[PDB]
Parts: C-alpha cells; structure tokens; sequence
C-alpha cells in the first residue's frame, strides 16, 4: 500500500512528460521554443 | 493508588431480560449523596432524587447534578454493578463514557453533564423493584451553557425554545413548576449582576458614543452593536456627562478594580446556572468526531 | 463595491504628474453672474 | 570546556550518524564511425 | 463656480450619448431613461429584481471535481527501500490493554531522469453537479459597513431571499456564520459560482 | 498497475499475455553496521555501507509464482 | 538501526560525449556531473 | 545553506554499486537534488 | 544523578539486535560505576 | 504514590523542632507585593500607610530585619499552622483550648520577644484586612510536617504535599509512619452544623473568616471538615455565617454607582480543598498531648490524602 | 505505565543558525491540536493557529490553549525533537520546564498558559523551511488575575481619544514605549467584547429595578448571560504545572530552568 | 604528511574527587571535566 502510495506522489503526468523527452536537444531551451512548447502542452492536456 | 471504585449491588428478584438491558448502559454516568464502597440500588433510581415526595424538574435537577457525586459505570456482570467515582482524586486510567446527547462531540471540548431536555429520556423500566435510572446527558461545555441560558430566560417568563449548534436546529421542552427554585434563580443573577457594576462604570459608560463612531469603522464592530441591544440603545438614549474626579487620585485606579470584579463574576456564573466541567474527551488515536451512541476514551477535569 | 480607502492610499504613491487642474476644481464669488463669467473665469480660461 | 554540572548529563548518548549508502557511475559507449550505416557513402583514406 | 466635471451629478458621456445617438426621436427619448437609474449597493436591489440590466457584465467561474480511475507505470528498481525493525508499546485503554506496532522505513529514488509515470485514463461519476449555486459576500467580517445599519439588515436579508446559500437569521456575536445543513441532498456536492 | 475493468479491457485484444508464471526472488536484503563502519559511527558522525571492501579496493534462492505477464 | 540515520545520502556520477566540431565557436570539452540525493523516513502503525 | 555538501568528498573514489545506462542529459533537470 | 534517555538504557530491558543499543549500554554503565566509585569514596574522604 | 517537597527558610515564624509531624505548614508570598497591592486596591478615602506601618513594625522586631526589600533571598517562607491559629486566639469560640495553645507556643518558642511578634502579626492581619488586600491571598497551604534538620536561625523542611499521608517513611522515634494532627482550637465539621451526619466520603477545606467593621478588623481561619462538594460548601457556610455577612454589607459603605457597595466590602470568608478521606466513615480523637513542657488538646486525624490545585473560593453572597 | 513521548521529524536543509536556537528552546512548551505519536513540524508552528486566514489575537490564543494538547519538549538531537504529552496523566519521569516569563516563579507555585499579550513573543525563525514558532508564557496562577486585568484596564484608558510585581521584583507593564501600535491592534478584538459584555449588565439591572439605592428583555438577557459565559472560563483557567525542586535554586529567574510535577 | 592536517585536536577528561557534607545547604555531585586542546603549527628554515 505504502509503496504504491509513494509511487503516485512520484510521477507527473503522461500527458506532459511526452513530448519534453520529444524537445529535448540543448535541453536549456532558449527564449523562443519554449513558448511554442507550452503553447503545443496546453492542446496535448486537452486532447487526451 | 487504586481507582476508587464503586459497586452497587442489584437484588436477584431482576428480570431476566432486564441485565442484558442494563449491561448496555455501559459507560453511563450515575450519581450519589454519599459516597460508599457498599451501596444499594435505589440510592441511584429516581424516586432518590424526589425534592419531598414530589418528581424533580429542571431547576432541581440543575441544583442536584451539582450536589451529587458523579460516578461512571465500569463493568456490569449479572448480580453485580461496578462503577468508578470522577471528582474525588483517585486515579482512573482506564475510563470510557457514550455519547449519552443527540449532538456530537468534538475532541479535546469539555463534557458537562445536563438533564433530560429534548423530551427524549432513555430511562429504564425496572418491574420488580419499581425503580427508574436517569440518565443524563454529556452536553460539551458550549452548547450547555447555552441550553441554560435560554432556559433561565424561559423561567423568568414562568416568573413574569430553538437553539441553533452546527447547522442543526435542536428545540427544548422542561417542566417549570415548584416555583421556590426558579425564584432563588433569580436572586443568583441578581447577586451575579449587583457586583458586577463598580463604582468606576460611569467611566464605561462614558464611551457608549466613542464606541459607536468607532462602531461604524470595522465589519466585526458594528456587528457587536447588533440591533437587540442596551448599549447602541442607550447611544442613542442616554448620553453621559462629564463626573467629579478621583477622590484619593494619586494611588488608585478605578477600571482595573472594575474588570477585576467581573472576571470573577465571569468564572462563577455560567458554574452556578449551569454546572461545573467533570470530563473532557481526550483521543490518541480514534477519530475525532464522537458520533452519537459510540464509547470514547475520556480524562478527569 | 463601496470600499476604495486602502486603495486610494496605496494609489497616491505613484510618479503623479503636472496634470491640468480644469474640470476638477470649484469656487465663488459676488457680483453679476455676467461680469463673474466674462472675466475673471473666461480671460484666464485660455491659460488655465 | 564543557563540564557536566552534576553528572551523567543527557546528550552524552546520542549515536546520531549518517550514512553514504552507495555510489553510481556510469560508463559511455565507444562507436566507431565505419561501423554505422553512413560510412558507405565516403570512401576514408589517410595521407600523412 | 458653476460646478466641475468630476464632482457633477452629470458627467460629460451622458451628453456624449445624446450627442450622437443616430436614433428615431422615440427612442432616444427612452435611451435616456435607464441612464438616470442610479448605481449604488440599494439601487440594484431595485433593477435587478425588477428586470433591468445595468449596463455592466459578469463571467461565472465555477470549479468542480470529477473521479478518476487512474494508471500507473513505474520502472524496475526505482525505488530502493529500507526496512527498519519493529518495536511494541502498549497503554491502557478501554477495558483493559492495548497494545500498538510500529515500524521505521525509508525510501529514496535511484533514477536521473523521471522513473515513473501517470496516466488518468478512464473516468467515474462527476462527484458535484454543476448546478446554480451562488455565492454570498455576507458570510465574511470584512471592511467598512455601511451608516445606517437597518440598510445592511436589509440587504442581508433581501440578498438571502434570493437564493438558498445564506448565514442564519439571527447573527451571532462571534462564531463562523455556518450556514443550516438542509435535511437532504439530491445530486451531489453543490458548486458555488 | 491499473483497476479491474481497465485490466479487464487490457486484456482482451489490445495487449497479448504473453507469461503467465514468472520468478522472483524470496528474501530480502541486509544492512549490518559492524565494525570499521560501527567505530567510525561512533567516535564521528559518519559510516560507509561498502566501509570494509572499500579499504581493499584502494592500497539468493528463488521460487515461481502466478502472475501475469505482458508485452 | 535506521532509527539513528540523521540521513542516507547515495552519488551518481554521470559523463556526456562530446561532438569535434569545425570553426568557429568554443571547442566542446568534456563535462562531469555530480549528484547527491538525501533520503525521506516513513513508517507504519497496527494494533491490537 | 546547503548542509549536504561537505559531508563526503562529492566525487567520492571508493567504488561504484551499479551502472546507470541512462545518458540522458542532465542540467535539465538539477531540480531533483545536489 | 542519572539521566532519562540513559536510565532508560540502564533499565533492565531486552537485548534489541543492533550493536548501537549495547555499545551506548556499556558506555552508560561504566559512566554511572565512576560516579559510584567517586561518591563511595567521598565518604571515606569526608568523614576526615 | 507519594510526594514530598523541600524548602530552606527562616525559622523565626516557625521551629519543625517544636511542632511534631503531621502538623500542617503553611507558605507566604514576599511581604514587599502588598505595598503595590494595596497602593491601588485600598478604598477611597482611607491611606493604606497604616498597613505600611503594619508590616514595618511588624519586621522591624522579628529577625535581622535587613533584606527588608527585594533580594533578601534567605526569607521567612513557611510558618506554622498552629502559629497562625495562637496569635489570633481571641475569637476562636471553645476559648479554653485556644488560650492553652497561645501560651503554649509563647512558651515554647525563643522565649524573648514572641509576645512582641505575636501582636505584631496580628496587628498585620487586622491591617491588611482593612485594606482590602485580603490574607488568603497570600497564605497557601505547603504541605504536612514529614522530617526536618535545623542550625542556627535556619531550617529545611521536608513534606508531604500529595497523596495518602501514612505512605510516608520517616526516621522519627516510635515508628516510621505519621499521622496528621491539627490544634483542637480550629478544628470546626461542617457536617456537625448542618447536622449531616453521614459516614462516607469528607473533604477537607481550609477556611478564612473575615468581619470589616470599622476599626474592628476580624481574621480567623478553621480546618473544614464536611461531606458538601466545593461547590455547595460555599453555601453552607454562608448560611451559618449569617450574622457576619450583613455585618460587612452594612458597615462598609444624574447620580452615580460610586458609593454602592463592591465585592471587597461585602467579602466575609474563602476557602479551598487541600485533601481528602476516603474512608468508611471518619474517626478522630482529641487527646491531651504535650508540646515540651505544656500540654494542648489537638486533634489526630486518619487518612487523609492531600490534595491540589490551590484555588481559592470566595463568598461575598 | 507509559510516558506518551512524542516524536518530530525534524527536517534537514536548516541552517545550523536555527538549531542553535533550537537546541537552546530545550524546555518550552508546545501544544498539537490532537494527540498523535508520530508528529510534524507544520503541526507545531503557527500556521495552524490562523483562524481568519490571518494570524490570530491574543484572545483566539484563549480558546486554543483549550482546546489543544500542551507537550513540554523534552531533549533534542541534531535529529528530531522529542516532549512528552502533559495534560494526560502519565509517569514522565524528567519533565523539567523553563522561565518564558518576565517574573521570578517561586518553588511551590502553579502555573497556566497565558498568550504573549505584552511584548513580543520570542519567535524562532524557520524560515529556511517557511514557517516560524511562538511559546506561550508560564506565569503564576496568582498573577493571571492581576495582569489579564491590568493590561486591559490601560487599555481601555488608552482607548478613550503601573507596575506588577512578585517576590521581590518589580516588572513595568508598560516596557517603557508608546506601544499603542501593534499591541493596540493584537488584543483590541478583547477589550471590544469585554465593554459591550459589561455595558449591558449595568443597563439590565437598571431595567429591571432602576430604585435599587419589542427590544425583548427576555432575550436581551440571554445574549448577556450566555456571552459573560462564554468568555468566563476562556479567561478564568486552571493550572496544568507545579514546580517542586529537590536541591536547587530556591527561585527561578527569567530564562532560568527547572523541574516541575503534573496536576 | 604534516602538510595536509588541517587542524588536529587531542581532548582530556578529568573527574574531581568530592567530599561528603553535612548541612541545609544542597548535596555536591561529581563533576566531569571535558576540554579541547589545538595543534599550533610552526616551521623552520636554512639555506646553502
């Protein structure tokens, strides 16, 4: 029980770890392509 | 030492199906007037309460669950009811009482004890004997001294009924004869009252206006000038002078003489109109809320 | 809603500036409402 | 100087240590290029 | 000395208004009309319980809670656990004895990266209606009342006949202003707006 | 992990049980404290779990069980 | 004995290849990370 | 701050207990620890 | 004088496994023999 | 399943080598707080520079009067039940056995100049009384007698303060138990004058009596004895103190409240529970017994379990 | 017979400049809203007396000393934190205390909670963690009375737009300042139910015989009985301590430390 | 290797003897005398 219980309090959502492996490249992003990013997770959240 | 512990002996002409009815009423409080280790069981019935010869009422009831030995139920076997006594200095670390009142009882309140008032008396019926077992109520500290406050106020009309608790409405009945008690009441408040006002609270008085302008400041403020009231009245009413000054100036003070006397007053009133704390439920580890009927673990006061 | 004393203090802490002081300001006086108005209000008008 | 006043004082049984449960280190992976898939299209040859 | 703009009890957007109205001399002389109501604490306890929109607008925000039947994956050995050893007390209770086991543990999560993962995928009953249930200023002990304070007493209770969300009648002098439990509930948590 | 009727959906065309008995191990693991890392526990602050072989490196059974496996 | 762990810490120790690359920019150089993690403390209770 | 520094030296030579396979990078996520 | 957190240690409890409970036994045990020895002898000294 | 306590105080108001164990001792606030105390409780109209003068004289005359003020460290701390009964002897009603107990403690103590501390604390009591700065207030019970060791114009007592009383192992002569006693002038049963009379259960209240009448202070205190609870003992009291509690109702006094009377003038007696008897029924004896030289009547309780929590109830009504 | 003693986890990340205060507020006294073994750090702190969202007075402080568990911390290591529960009776063997009080305590006296209601409380910043501590003072239950009494009373003189002492010592209530900000905000909740509680009571009694020397009275009265009630035991409190001392110092000097038995 | 110390320390403990008493003042219990001692570094020098 414990153990799952600490596993859940553990993992972020499917929904947005995704596609943050997909742009990770220099993974410092600069100013820009963090925008099209978040702009991009707002849809995948509601998607699915 | 050891728990003062006291055993109350039933007669075997009992019913029956009349000890399985009492060994529910576990952890239920009875009283005494005097205190032995060998007691008898019409001592605790309600005929041992009658005033002379007549039944109790309230305004009695409230002078005898403060002029009786308070004592709670231990273990029942049958032929044999043991029970420990609260108010008198022994130990008692195994201890446990139900909630006795259709309210709840949040942890760490204060338990006091209160008379049959929502027309609902979970007595017993004991045939053979003729007895009656008065149970009373483990009201928490709060909304007792409120029962109490509206019933004194009821009693003065009997000398010419909704409460409101946690969203719940609760409405009481009592039978308000045999006058002579309902009429001492009276003279408890007004010796409560009488000390209350120093000589200094014309100095009080001298800021009903200055209470009221600040009244129209704050949103707590105006609400403790709600509208049934002598003080916002009087604003209105009664304006205050200027007074002669300190006689003997240089020493004396006359506001801390005054609040210093009522905080007396404080303590001791809702005690004598209501009764004084015996229990007060302590947990380690069950839940909070106490719902009604269930057994809880609870410490001396 | 009726409630503007805190928020008016902490609003007059800011870089005010010169503003004009036309539609905001009231007086009087005692003669003829006509020499009142000619005069003293409407030659200064153009520099108020 | 930290003389214990009457005797035997608490704070002289303590045993609070703590402890380094292990390390981690991790090893690269060494390609050569000739092994990929891209070498066919050069044709390497050294010239000192 | 004849009165100023902002002090006015009309302002220039009125006569902006009849300036260029574009209208039909019929109802330019009603448009008028409604821009004289006034807008204080009392006069909408006039016009909206009467029909009238005072020009102004506002935008719901209700938040409610939906079940979930989550799913989980984790990765092998991502968690390293440490088990410590049981110890026993025991106190006196109810009756007689009890007693009570208790045991040490720890846990610290051996990846770089993100080990585990979560996914809500399917969905169970919605635990709140998302019902009409507006909210009530009048619970809180907030800033400055108003002067007179029948005119308080009456919004309070003009306000409470207008829905069902409301402090009990009779204000106590210090408490939390609970509102009364009703005896039944029908379609689940209810949503204030 | 998941609940019983997304097991239960799982479970028919989208994924292909593909073990249905598997082995794991049967007993736990240890930590001593003994010794080199118990005088040091002690008279410092600190303890190294490897403290014995660390000093050298410089100068179990098994059983079957039903389960459910899946690609 | 966890009773007396004040905390367990563990290390990792992680490399990242570089990449030779023409002119001009700053030559890459190889990186080393180092990490320490502390641990959290649970328990459980039952009774009887 | 930072009371877990200087307990051990940081990069402590004794031994490794296990591999890492991961190679991912890292400065993207110094979020997690020290 | 004894203290808590020692006394406990003194009281005449059950071997618990870890080597830490007995180590800080016997340093509790010889801590409380000196104290004895020295208050022993004071009276010999003292009634000089 | 006991409890004692200590304390290192004069032994001018008090000789553990004189009273015999078992005898109650009580403890007394610093005497510099009721300068303060009264400089702002005392009544209009009345200078509580009498009550100064009181306490001056008062320790002008009882020891090395130095450490007069704050500071003094090395006090007089505890004094004797039966110490504060004798300087008070001339209102307790069965006079015979009170007028032996005075003499018999002037006679017993230092010889010299107790006569001068006797009516020195008297006239103390009957100041502060006058006052407004009520005795009870600064008297509290400490505990019983148990074992002393003295020197020179210096004591250290050790006593019973919770519990039963013959748990309590002493090195005394006969045999290492005690029982508590108290001076027969003071004993006064509750239950006798209400007439109870049930065995059982008895509490054990200590009891101040006050009479304001102008210039004609009164301060008596008793040991209660009685079945009632702490709440209804008030009562009980109050009722068999009739004559007293109009005698200061009377005698201690557009428009205003100023000049109505207040609790300090209509206050006549408090009291607080100290113990308990959880016995089958209360037996005592008054036995003749001897203090040195004189004989005094006392009377030998048994069974008594100290109590607490010293809070005072005050009757006023 | 079991000591309920209580364990806190003390996080790490706190700067040593906290645990050496820590270690030194080795005798003050906390209090958890329920009594539990395994305890936190955020049930301590003041985070959990907020009431309004906001941080209370000196007169909710009143309620919460009645309403919570009072626990005496015990001994700390660089660990955790360990007390034991007192208001239960159990056998805790140690049970020392120290002086958070501008007052000598006497040997023998009883002592109650009483909220900081002058000058400021004695905090301990954790702030490396976002949450800070307060201790209720011990002072006599002789004094309660006085001060409670005394501090309300100037400020009601100082409203309308003195010293205590104990054992040979004479502590100023005033602390020499015009506090009349700050302290004239954190009690004032006090004093405003306090006039309009007794304002009414010398109207009453008017009502009801004015020759002693529709606006209901029948309910005006209960709104007087029940509020002078409810504050009349809130103020009015009893004693949770004792200090017995077996060969130490005679007295206790602020800051000073002692052993105490339970009531 | 003097060198690389960067302070190195060496502790006493001693237990002084106590008498016994007899009097109204309190008992004396036996104290236990803890200290730190430092190394102070120096060095020398000679030249050909």
């Amino acid at each position: 029980d414990q153990l799952l219980g600490v596993l859940l309090e553990k993992a972020p959502p499917l929904s947005l770890l995704s596609p943050i492996n997909k742009f990770q490249p220099e993974g410092h992003l600069n100013r820009v392509a963090r925008a099209a990013l978040l702009s991009d997770l707002k849809r995948r959240v509601c998607a699915d | 030492a050891m728990p003062f512990e006291i055993e109350v002996l039933l007669p075997g002409e009992l019913s029956p199906a009349e000890t399985s009815a009492l060994q529910k009423c576990e952890g239920k409080i009875i009283t005494f007037s005097t205190l032995r280790h060998r007691a008898s069981l019409v001592d605790i019935a309600l005929s041992s309460y009658y005033i002379n010869g007549a039944p109790p009422d309230t305004l009695s009831l409230l002078e005898a669950y403060r002029m009786r030995f308070a004592a709670v139920i231990t273990r029942v076997i049958p032929g044999k009811l043991l029970a420990h006594a609260i108010g008198v200095g022994t130990p008692t670390p195994g201890l446990f009482i139900q909630n006795t009142s259709p309210v709840d009882l949040c942890n760490g309140d204060y338990i006091c004890l209160l008379p049959p008032v929502f027309g609902s008396a979970d007595s017993i019926r004991l045939d053979s004997v003729g007895l009656e077992i008065v149970f009373p109520l483990t009201i928490p500290q709060t909304l007792m001294r409120e029962i109490i406050a509206k019933v004194v106020a009821r009693a003065v009309e009997r000398t010419a009924d909704v409460i409101c608790y946690n969203g719940r409405r609760y409405e009481l009945e009592t039978n308000l004869q045999h006058r002579d008690g309902s009429d001492a009441a009276i003279r408890t408040l007004v010796l409560n009252l009488m000390f209350s006002i120093n000589e200094g609270c014309l100095l009080l008085l001298a800021l009903i206006p200055t209470l009221l302008v600040q009244g129209a400041h704050d949103g707590y403020v105006n609400l403790l000038i709600q509208t049934a009231n002598c003080v916002r009245e009087t604003g209105q009413l009664i304006n205050i002078p200027p007074m002669p000054r300190i006689q003997d100036g240089h020493r004396r003070f006359p506001i801390y003489e005054t609040i210093s006397s009522w905080i007396s007053t404080s303590s001791r009133l809702g005690d004598t109109l209501g009764t004084r704390a015996i229990l007060r439920v302590c947990v380690f580890d069950g839940p909070s809320t106490v719902h009604p009927g269930d057994r809880t673990a609870v410490i001396q006061v | 809603l009726l409630d503007v004393e805190a928020t008016l203090v902490a609003l007059r802490q800011q870089h005010l500036d010169r503003q004009c002081y036309f539609g905001v300001y009231v007086a009087e006086g005692t003669e003829d409402t006509l020499d009142v108005q000619m005069g003293r209000f409407m030659e200064t008008w153009a520099d108020m | 100087f930290f003389k214990q006043i009457r005797s035997d004082d608490n704070s002289l049984y303590s045993a609070q240590f703590d402890i380094l449960l292990g390390t981690y280190c991790n090893t690269l992976n060494f390609v050569r290029f000739l092994e990929l898939g891209l070498s066919v299209a050069c044709i390497c040859t050294k010239f000192p | 000395f004849l009165g100023a703009n902002h002090h006015a009890t009309i302002r220039q957007p009125v006569a902006y208004h009849v300036t260029h109205s574009k209208s039909d001399f019929n109802t330019l002389t009603y448009s008028l009309l409604g821009g004289y109501f006034k807008f204080t604490p009392i006069s909408l306890t006039h016009q909206l319980r009467t029909g009238f929109h005072p020009g102004i607008a506002f935008t719901v925000v209700r938040q409610d809670r939906f079940a979930t039947e989550q799913l989980l994956y984790a990765e092998r050995a991502s968690e390293s656990y440490f088990v410590g050893q049981i110890q026993v007390h025991h106190h006196d209770a109810i009756g007689g004895v009890n007693f009570t086991l208790t045991q040490p543990r720890a846990h610290v999560d051996l990846g770089v990266g993100y080990t585990a993962v979560c996914a809500t995928a399917a969905l169970r009953c919605p635990l709140t209606d998302m019902g009409n249930t507006a909210q009530n200023l009048f619970f809180s002990r907030g800033g400055v009342p108003m002067l007179h304070d029948n005119v308080t007493e009456s919004l309070r209770r003009i306000t409470a006949s207008g829905g069902r969300l409301n402090p009990t009648e009779p204000l106590p002098i210090f408490g939390g202003l609970r509102p009364a439990t009703s005896a039944g509930i029908a379609r689940g948590q209810a949503s204030v707006c | 992990v998941t609940t019983a009727t997304l097991k239960r959906q799982l479970l028919q065309g989208i994924l292909q049980i593909d073990d249905t008995a598997a082995d794991v191990p049967v007993t736990y693991g240890e930590m001593v404290l003994q010794g080199t890392n118990l005088v040091t526990a002690l008279v410092m602050g600190k303890a190294v779990r490897g403290m014995d072989d660390v000093a050298r490196h410089l100068l179990p059974v098994n059983a079957r069980v039903p389960a459910d496996l899946v690609i | 004995e966890l009773a007396y762990v004040r905390d367990g810490v563990i290390q990792f120790e992680v490399q990242q290849p570089m990449i030779a690359r023409d002119g001009p920019h700053p030559v890459d150089q190889p990186v080393h990370n180092y990490m320490v993690k502390r641990i959290h403390k649970r328990s459980l209770s039952a009774a009887f | 701050s930072d009371r877990i520094a200087g307990l051990f030296n940081i990069p402590a030579g004794i031994i490794p207990t296990g591999n890492v396979l991961s190679t991912i990078e890292v400065c993207a996520h110094r979020c997690i620890f020290d | 004088a004894i203290a808590s957190e020692a006394l406990s240690l003194l009281s005449n409890t059950y071997v618990d496994g870890t080597e830490i409970d007995s180590s800080l036994r016997i340093r509790a045990i010889q801590q409380m023999a000196r104290n004895l020895r020295t208050v022993l002898d004071s009276f010999e000294r003292g009634t000089a | 399943t006991t409890q004692l306590i200590q304390q290192v105080s004069l032994t001018d108001f008090f000789r553990p080598d004189i009273e015999h164990a078992g005898s109650i001792v009580l403890i007394l606030r610093h005497p510099s707080d009721m300068i303060g105390e009264a400089n702002t409780l005392t009544q209009a109209g009345r200078d509580p520079d009498v009550l100064l003068e009181g306490l001056r004289n008062l320790f002008n005359a009882c020891t090395a009067p130095w450490t007069v003020g704050e500071g003094g460290g090395l006090r007089a701390y505890v004094t004797s039940l039966s110490f504060i009964a004798a300087c008070r002897a001339e209102e307790y009603t069965d006079k015979q056995a009170a007028d032996a107990n005075r003499t018999a403690i002037v006679s017993a103590y230092g010889c010299s100049r107790m006569e001068t501390r006797l009516i020195r604390f008297s006239e103390c009591l009957r100041a502060m009384v006058q006052c407004h700065v009520f005795p009870h207030r600064f008297i509290s019970f400490f505990g019983s007698l148990l074992e002393y060791t003295i020197q020179d114009n210096l004591c250290n007592i050790t006593a019973v303060a919770k519990g039963p009383q013959e748990a309590a192992r002493t090195d005394k002569t006969s045999t290492r138990r005690v029982t508590a006693n108290i001076p027969a002038c003071v004993f006064w049963d509750v239950d006798k004058d209400l007439h109870l009379s049930a065995d059982g259960l008895k509490h054990v209240f200590l009891v101040f009596v006050y009479t304001q009448r102008r210039q004609r202070e009164g301060v008596r205190l008793h040991l209660a004895l009685s079945q009632l609870n702490e709440q209804c003992f008030g009562r009980g009291i109050g009722f068999l103190l009739g004559r007293i509690r109009a005698e200061n109702a009377a005698w201690g006094t557009t428009g205003d409240f100023r000049g109505l009377p207040t609790q300090l003038s209509c206050m006549y007696a408090a009291y607080t529970l100290i113990g308990t008897i959880p016995s089958e029924s209360v037996r005592y004896t008054r036995r003749m017994e001897r203090f040195g030289g004189y004989n005094v009547p006392t009377i030998w309780l048994e069974g008594v379990v100290w109590g607490g929590t010293n809070t005072w109830n005050e009757c006023y009504y």
